[PDB]
């Protein structure tokens, strides 16, 4: 009747999914030194303006 | 009383014992105090905060020409608000306190 | 949801017919308003229809047509009929004065016209609300916010004062609420203002301006910006034509591209949608300072700095007096950022100054100002500005980082200087550590941003300066762990310095492994770094592979003799192992000194050599050498000062044990000069534990053993040394604490396997056991003393050492045998063995043989050799006979007791029934 | 004169930093501030030694 070891291992892979999104956010370049410029330069949007 | 064993306290600096040498780290301009990347680090957090007040009118111009009856029929009624108002939920969540 | 849209038709009564003529206020309005003046004067229309058509003109984008139609109306109606018509005109000109892309003199003209008509209308009716509200808004448009708010309050109190004066009440007036909410936002009483905005939402959810905008403004100021955005989005949902709501939603899009993006791809999507929405809104709102400052942001992050400057110069400046100063401050701050990025620090300074002039609380502009000060080599000035900003932003990570690095640079520079006192150095170190550790604590409290690993490196260097090297190890390992967490390559420098921190901690295997990794990360052709890495490996394997270390040292000293550390330790290893003839050593050190005579490491190695040999070169040359080091090279050098103080202490103690008038006071003067030298060392470095130990030794030789023991205990807590343990044992012995003296003597013997010091320690163990023996008349302690002294003597003659010491231990052994004899002789036989008395007789014969070899030696005057003769012919005749009496008594005693058991035997045989 | 001119060790010193020198090594393995002894030695020794 302890057949609920399926749903206590649902909690644990939901936790490590949460941890993989935290890690993915930490090493994202737009949140790191000099990365915001690097990511802005990779954009394919072309303002046509002169002031 | 008579046992002969002189006591000699000693201080005796060691041989210099030159330990392994450190190396000066290669220069990293983006982590100096003068790096613009620190200001960018902060901008990521505080980005557009000083712009939300679009102007000295706070983005909210007062216009009495927006009130029917008033300014033409002298009908002050519409300034005192509707009574028994419904307040849709997407508006009703806006009376909350900050969090 | 309700509506307060305007009726889209007007019916004017006709006067010839009594029917109506209909006008669509949406379409039918003439392109020139005079074409309707006519229609409104023949058929004698009421003034309300003039007002209605004018309001239609203004609400359909033709406010000038309306102002001119009510201007025409002023010719048609007379005195009191004009009241309303003036009030209208007031609100008309106000809305012309709200031109965003307008000039400053036109706006002052429109506000003058507004107040003209308002003074007229209020003269005709002062209590009409349209006039009163018009007054407060005027004050608002003229920046007089305090006066605006007190006039609103006076008006609100007055209106309640004339319904509690006609006996009734009033439910809230939406526009007075709105003006007070705006004024409370201006006074930065955000929360209060929020409530009023929120209040308006329940009273009129279709009010214009949309109070959701103010709700969101206050949510944003109260750090619930998320909710802020929703309300603003709400405002745009209910009215997509509301362009200010659109712009607020755009700002929300930029902020949420940072707060809501999960990774790099989502960020690029969100920022690209924010930028394309910005372009879309901007190409029909081209004189909006907010959109212009957003474009400035974009062009800076795209590296297009000239366009940032161009936007400021050609657009913002022309309209600066009408932009709100917070927006102007943002735009001048970005212009300064662009100047900084172009390496023109004068102009970036000028513009950060200008941005601060328009908003003194612009944080990023002030950080930029301090950075430009750094760039212009104004370090102390930049520290002033950063610390003034710190007075109210102590929880800002970036500011703690910047101040920590500035102070760390100051500490490192102070360390390289000669004229930096110890408390200057420690204060700099601790200040930089305070800042950098607060940076670390704040960055790790949040889990969105990573730590700048430079902070770890600098902190570990600072803890070097604090003599806490395990903390250095911990912090640099945190650096390496973070680097490998982000899959970044580890610099050779970090591996090498990590290996040095491991070395200083005693982990020579981990240090060896890290030095080999560092060297594995180097090109074969390079030899500058390879020399240091070879020295590092050899230095780490001195105590585990000394044959590898000596080979590496020979290679570095042969090829690159100028590398000093290799030479010093090559000579040290070959000298400490007796692998170099003393002639060729005495030559090598002079050729090492006379070419690097200002190298203080070489001078200290030379002083150590002079002290250590104690034969080829003794205290004369070490006194002159150390004073040459002081008076010619440093004079603050702790090493030379301590060597000088030590030589002074030796001459002082050898002066204090003689009786010669002039030459026992030269020992009082030498103790004082030694104390002065130790004190000067402590002035230069209060953490110098060898100065503390010298002072403790002088404390103990004044028989002040309490202070000496407490200093030696504190020194032992940071120096695992032969000498401090020996001094602890020495000092316990002099306190008659024989137990702890013996404990520490055998301790100093169990570690520190040193063969020239071993016999002296065994002789002092013998002295301690002798002391505890005469104070308990115990022969077991005498025999422990005896074995210690016997092994000390056997080692003294193994060494071939001074006959002083051999004669002293021979005397000790003989004295011990005599004490054993005389203590057994005075004992109850029930506490003796017959074999113990046999052994004591043979021990006494060997004691007398050592005594007569001490008497016939023509140089032994440690005992007067007249006491020595008497103990020889007391050992020879009488004591001997005494010890056989107690021997015969013992065995008669022994036999008697075999008498006693057998009697008991027959008694318990006899007792049977 | 003095020692010999070696350009390759010159550039080694430029990249080296000294962890412990002959003077800092006298702080031991853990820092103990012994500054108070400056006062102690001058009340418990000097004034008692100057009784001569």
């Amino acid at each position: 009747k302890a057949k609920e070891i399926a749903q206590q291992e649902k909690l644990q892979e939901d936790k490590d999914a949460k941890d993989k999104r935290e890690k993915e956010l930490l090493v994202a370049q737009f949140r790191r030194l000099g990365g915001l410029e690097r990511m802005v330069g990779e954009l394919d949007i072309k303002f046509d303006l002169k002031f | 009383q008579e046992y002969i064993a002189p006591i000699k306290y000693q201080n005796s600096l060691p041989v210099p014992q030159l330990p392994p040498k450190l190396l000066v780290y290669p220069e990293s301009p983006e982590t100096n105090a003068d790096s613009s990347q620190l200001i960018n680090s902060l901008y990521i957090k505080t980005n557009v905060t000083n712009l939300i007040q679009q102007d000295e009118d706070l983005g909210m111009p007062v216009d009495l020409m927006k009130f029917p009856g008033l300014l033409n029929k002298l009908d002050s009624k519409l300034l005192y608000g509707f009574d028994n108002v419904k307040l849709d939920k997407d508006d009703r969540i806006l009376l909350r306190d900050p969090r | 949801y309700p509506s307060m849209e305007w009726p889209t038709s007007l019916d004017i009564p006709l006067k010839a017919s009594e029917e109506l003529v209909g006008i669509d206020l949406e379409t039918d309005l003439p392109d020139d308003p005079t074409d309707l003046k006519t229609l409104l004067v023949e058929e004698n229309s009421e003034k309300e229809h003039w007002l209605t058509i004018a309001l239609a003109y203004c609400n359909h984008g033709k406010t000038n047509e309306g102002i001119k139609l009510i201007e025409m109306a002023l010719d048609v109606f007379q005195n009191s009929e004009r009241a309303s018509l003036h009030t209208f005109l007031t609100w008309a000109h106000l809305n012309l004065a709200k031109g965003q892309s307008l000039s400053v003199e036109t706006k002052e003209h429109e506000l003058t016209q507004a107040e003209l008509n308002l003074k007229d209308a209020i003269g005709f009716d002062p209590t009409w609300i349209g006039n009163m509200l018009a007054t407060v808004e005027l004050y608002y448009q003229r920046g007089h916010y305090d006066k605006a708010l007190e006039t609103s309050d006076l008006f609100v109190k007055s209106i309640h004062a004339e319904d509690h004066r006609s006996g009734r009440q009033s439910k809230p007036n939406c526009l007075f609420l709105l003006l007070r909410a705006k004024l409370l936002y201006q006074k930065k009483n955000y929360m209060a203002s929020l409530k009023i905005f929120q209040e308006l939402l329940v009273i009129n959810p279709v009010l214009q301006p949309d109070p959701r905008i103010g709700i969101g403004l206050c949510f944003w100021q109260l750090k619930d910006s998320k909710m802020a955005i929703k309300s603003w989005q709400r405002a745009l949902q209910l009215n997509p034509k509301n362009t200010s709501a659109s712009i607020l939603v755009l700002l929300g899009e930029f902020r949420e591209s940072f707060t809501n993006s999960t990774n790099d791809k989502t960020f690029k999507e969100a920022f690209t949608k924010a930028l394309s929405d910005l372009n879309n809104i901007f190409s029909e709102n081209q004189h909006n300072p907010v959109l212009l400052t957003l474009l400035q942001t974009y062009y800076y992050f795209k590296g297009d700095y000239q366009t940032v400057l161009d936007i400021y110069h050609h657009r913002i400046l022309k309209m600066s007096p009408m932009i709100a100063k917070i927006v102007l401050s943002e735009s001048s701050f970005w212009c300064g950022r662009a100047h900084y990025a172009l390496g023109d620090y004068r102009k970036s300074f000028i513009m950060f100054q200008e941005s601060l002039k328009k908003n003194e609380d612009n944080l990023l502009a002030k950080l930029g100002l301090g950075q430009t000060q750094i760039k212009n080599n104004l370090l102390e000035e930049s520290i002033i500005t950063f610390e003034n900003l710190y007075k109210t932003n102590e929880s800002l990570q970036e500011l703690n980082y910047i101040l920590g690095m500035l102070y760390a640079g100051k500490a490192f520079d102070a360390k390289t200087a000669k004229n930096t006192s110890a408390k200057e150095q420690s204060n700099l170190n601790e200040k930089a550590l305070k800042y950098l550790e607060r940076y670390l604590k704040l960055t790790l409290a949040t889990k969105n941003q990573l730590v700048i690993s430079r902070a770890y490196l600098v902190i570990s260097q600072l803890y070097e300066l604090q003599n806490q090297y395990k903390t250095s190890l911990d912090y640099l390992s945190k650096a390496l762990e973070e680097m490998e967490f982000i899959k970044k390559e580890i610099p050779l420098e970090v591996l090498n310095n990590l290996a040095c921190y491991h070395f200083i901690n005693g982990d020579f295997i981990k240090a060896d492994d890290l030095f080999k990794q560092a060297k594995a990360k180097v090109s074969d052709k390079d030899e500058s770094v390879n020399i240091t890495l070879e020295y590092n490996i050899a230095r780490t394997n001195e105590k585990n592979d000394c044959e590898k270390s000596e080979s590496i040292y020979s290679q570095v000293t042969s090829l690159h003799p100028a590398y000093i550390a290799a030479r010093i330790r090559n000579l040290y290893l070959k000298f400490a192992q007796s692998k170099i003839e003393d002639s060729d050593m005495s030559t090598e050190m002079n050729k090492l000194l006379d070419l690097n005579k200002s190298d203080l490491e070489i001078r200290s190695f030379y002083g150590w050599y002079l002290k250590n040999s104690k034969e080829r070169k003794n205290n004369e040359k070490s006194t002159t050498h150390n004073k040459e080091t002081l008076v010619k090279y440093n004079s603050h050098d702790a090493y030379a000062l301590i060597s000088l103080a030590n030589l002074y202490v030796t001459i002082a103690r050898d002066g204090k044990k003689s009786r010669n008038p002039k030459e026992q006071e030269k020992s009082k003067h030498s103790y004082l000069k030694a104390i002065q030298l130790y004190q000067k060392v402590l002035q230069v470095d209060p953490f110098n534990i060898f100065a503390a130990q010298g002072l403790a030794i002088i404390f103990a030789e004044s028989k002040r053993l309490g202070p000496a023991l407490e200093i030696l205990r504190k020194v032992r807590d940071s120096l695992d040394n032969e000498d401090v343990q020996l001094n602890l044992a020495h000092c316990y012995l002099e306190m008659r604490e024989y137990g702890k003296a013996i404990e520490n003597y055998e301790l100093v013997l169990k570690k520190f396997d040193n063969e020239k010091t071993r016999p002296h320690i065994l002789n002092l163990l013998g002295r301690a056991w002798y002391a505890r023996a005469i104070k308990e008349r115990s022969v077991n302690f005498y025999q422990k003393a005896l074995e210690n002294a016997k092994t000390a003597l056997d080692l003294f003659v193994k060494e071939s050492s001074k006959s002083k010491f051999i004669h002293s231990v021979k005397f000790n052994i003989a004295l011990l045998h005599f004490q054993i004899a005389e203590t057994l002789r005075r004992s109850n036989p029930k506490f003796r063995t017959v074999q113990q008395i046999k052994d004591s007789l043979e021990g006494l014969k060997e004691g007398l043989e050592l005594f007569r070899e001490l008497n016939d030696l023509k140089e032994f005057n440690m005992i007067p050799k007249e006491e020595l003769e008497q103990r020889i012919q007391l050992g020879e005749t009488t004591m001997k006979s005494a010890l056989e009496r107690s021997l015969n008594e013992q065995e008669e005693f022994e036999k008697e007791q075999s008498a006693k058991i057998d009697e008991a035997r027959k008694i318990l045989e006899e007792n049977e029934l | 004169d003095s020692e010999v001119s070696d350009p390759v060790v010159v550039e080694t010193m430029k990249h080296e930093r000294i962890l412990v020198d002959h003077n800092s090594a006298l702080r031991g393995a853990k820092p103990i501030n012994f500054g108070y002894l400056i006062k102690d030695a001058e009340l418990k020794l000097v004034q008692s030694i100057k009784g001569s």
